[PDB]
């Protein structure tokens, strides 16, 4: 049994998705109610691999909302994640993806040292962040978008916004060693983490966001932003490819214009219909086929029988792990989401 | 953290609530023993194990130099007492079980869990003893109603509607009180909903049912 632990992107989305399912009690209430709400299994999932193997899974709603962080409800947010993980273990789920901000909260607030949740002791090998698969998928999306637009990736500039993060640092390593990208712009908040990533990569310029934007042919957005920034088209090159891998989306608005291509980063599409409701709630273009890559990782781990915390922690993702999850990804029938033309 | 000044004021009513709570539990379980003959022995066991908790919390009010306001605590439980006595008088055992082994137990589970990490060392040690018993009392109500689920469902839904809103009123009454002891209302609601939703799932309710039932009155 695999598990998917996620959360909604806003209170308005949470109230809308609740009302659209039968959950009217959650649709009528505000932040304080969500702050005390328990985790809930709200979807049963069956997936068939291209190899024919059938797996089963469950979606767990954590009831975390990004506004909790802006309202500084840091302890609330911590409980949402720990209660959701405890819920997965109590129900005997073998491997669960910590989607979206639940993995970020887990790391930023050192939740490893809080692993006793009521009568439960969390077993970290039953969880993955899914970040290895997300980093792999985003790299394939860069590669394919470049071929699709007639851009030579070895002659082009890629800016990685969030380059010090777990996903961002993996993408940088693969863009360097497997794609031979022309040049790499590293962008992030922590100077020391940037300095260290530049050393370990042996290349890349460090630039603030406002100076990275106008220089980039591709911008990979993998920043841990609760909110989403507003980018004016006029500041960007033409053509520019925005790969927005954030959840919530790093692009707080629709960036549309001449020579601007926006791609939902870290999304895969399956060769078979999947019977479930949660990707409709997530506004995938094809909600019966498409899903976030971190959730696909949990499916891959269950397909392969790799019941372990395959993606864990921060900055531990290696090229060989990305290659391994990527081969499993193709084999079981997943393909990276491509530019929509 | 002080264990000084207002903490004793607040602790007077809280300790009172827990004594009376454990008292109401002793009685409710005795009357259930009459109401269910074929488990009269088993119920009498849980009932006695409750008096032991009451002694334990008497002790907690002792070595912290607190005198518990037994009047306040009796007003605190009046409605649920009133609802219990009337249901038992009418022979409605399904409703009695929900009040005592589901609602009141999960109230205690939530309260004590939240209390332990902010308790002084002595009360914390004792509190940690009781909390695991309460989970076992919960499981008695759980397993009975689970055996008689089809026959009991409608009355459970009715008793949830009649009594769960009292929990919310009670948590509001005692809120800022409980804050002085270092315990947040938000965490109390969550722990209650977690433990109550759990018992309901074991009993047979589905997720949308539990979500409707657990939030009723909130
Ligand atoms: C992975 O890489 C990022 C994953 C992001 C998290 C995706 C969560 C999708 C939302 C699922 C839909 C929620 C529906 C249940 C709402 C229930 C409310 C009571
Ligand atoms: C202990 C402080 C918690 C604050 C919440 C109010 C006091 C506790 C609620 C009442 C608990 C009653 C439990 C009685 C025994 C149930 O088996
Ligand atoms: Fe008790
Ligand atoms: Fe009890």
């Amino acid at each position: 049994m695999f598990g998917l632990i996620g959360h909604l992107t806003s209170l308005e989305q949470a109230r809308d998705v609740s009302r659209r399912m039968g959950y009217d009690e959650y649709a009528d209430q505000g932040l304080e109610f969500w702050s005390s709400a328990p985790p809930q299994i709200v979807d049963e999932i069956t997936v068939t691999s291209a190899t024919g193997k059938v797996i089963h899974g469950r979606y767990i709603e954590s009831c975390f909302l990004p506004e909790m962080l802006a309202a500084r409800r840091f302890k609330t947010a911590t409980r949402k994640v720990l209660n959701a993980m405890s819920h997965a273990q109590k129900h005997g789920i073998d491997i669960s993806a910590l989607g979206g901000f639940t993995s970020i909260i887990f790391e930023n607030f050192d939740l490893a040292s809080l692993r006793q949740v009521r009568d439960t002791t969390l077993e970290f090998e039953r969880f993955t962040t899914g970040n290895t698969h997300t980093a792999y998928v985003i790299c394939r999306q860069v590669e394919a978008a470049a071929k699709t637009l007639g851009i030579d990736i070895t002659q082009a500039t890629v800016a990685v916004v969030g380059a010090t993060g777990d996903i961002g640092s993996a993408v940088c390593r693969w863009l360097d060693l497997k794609l031979g990208v022309g040049d790499l712009i590293l962008t992030a908040r922590n100077q020391e983490r940037l300095d260290n990533l530049q050393a370990e990569l042996g290349r890349g310029k460090i630039l603030p966001l406002e100076a990275a934007l106008p220089e980039a042919d591709f911008i990979v957005w993998v920043a841990s932003m609760p909110q989403g920034v507003v980018i004016d088209p006029a500041t960007l090159k033409q053509p520019c490819v925005l790969i927005d891998g954030g959840y919530p989306k790093n692009l707080g608005s629709k960036v549309q214009g001449e020579g601007i291509y926006v791609l939902n980063g870290g999304v895969v599409e399956h060769c078979f219909d999947i019977d479930w409701q949660i990707m409709s709630a997530a506004e995938m273009a094809r909600p019966e086929r498409q899903m976030f890559a971190c959730f696909a990782e949990a499916m891959l781990l269950e397909f392969e029988g790799w019941h372990t915390n395959f993606s864990w922690g921060r900055n531990q993702i290696t090229i060989e792990k990305m290659e391994a999850i990527g081969e499993a990804s193709v084999r079981h029938g997943f393909q990276p989401l491509a530019l929509a033309i | 953290d002080f264990q000084s000044e207002s903490y004793k004021d607040a602790y007077s009513r809280i300790n009172a609530i827990v004594i009376e709570g454990e008292q109401e539990a002793f009685d409710n379980y005795n009357r259930l023993a009459e109401m269910l003959p074929d488990q009269r022995d088993e119920l009498h066991k849980l009932a006695k194990m409750e008096q032991r908790h009451m002694k334990g919390f008497m002790a907690c009010g002792k070595n912290l130099s607190v005198t518990p306001d037994m009047g306040f605590a009796q007003k605190f439980f009046e409605r649920l007492h009133e609802n219990f006595k009337a249901a038992a008088a009418e022979g409605k055992v399904v409703t009695c079980l929900l009040i005592q082994s589901l609602i009141i137990e999960c109230f205690a589970i939530a309260a004590y869990n939240i209390y332990i990490p902010v308790a002084d060392a002595f009360a914390r040690k004792i509190t940690e003893g009781v909390v695991r018993d309460e989970y076992l009392h919960r499981n008695f109500g759980e397993e009975w109603l689970k055996a008689n689920f089809d026959a009991s469902k409608a009355e459970l839904e009715e008793a949830n509607r009649q009594n769960l809103p009292l929990v919310w009123l009670m948590l509001n009454e005692v809120a800022d009180d409980a804050r002085e002891l270092g315990m947040e209302r938000e965490s109390l609601v969550e722990d209650f909903m977690i433990a109550y939703g759990e018992a309901l799932e074991n009993i047979g309710f589905t997720t949308r049912e539990i979500m409707r039932m657990s939030a009723y009155g909130l």
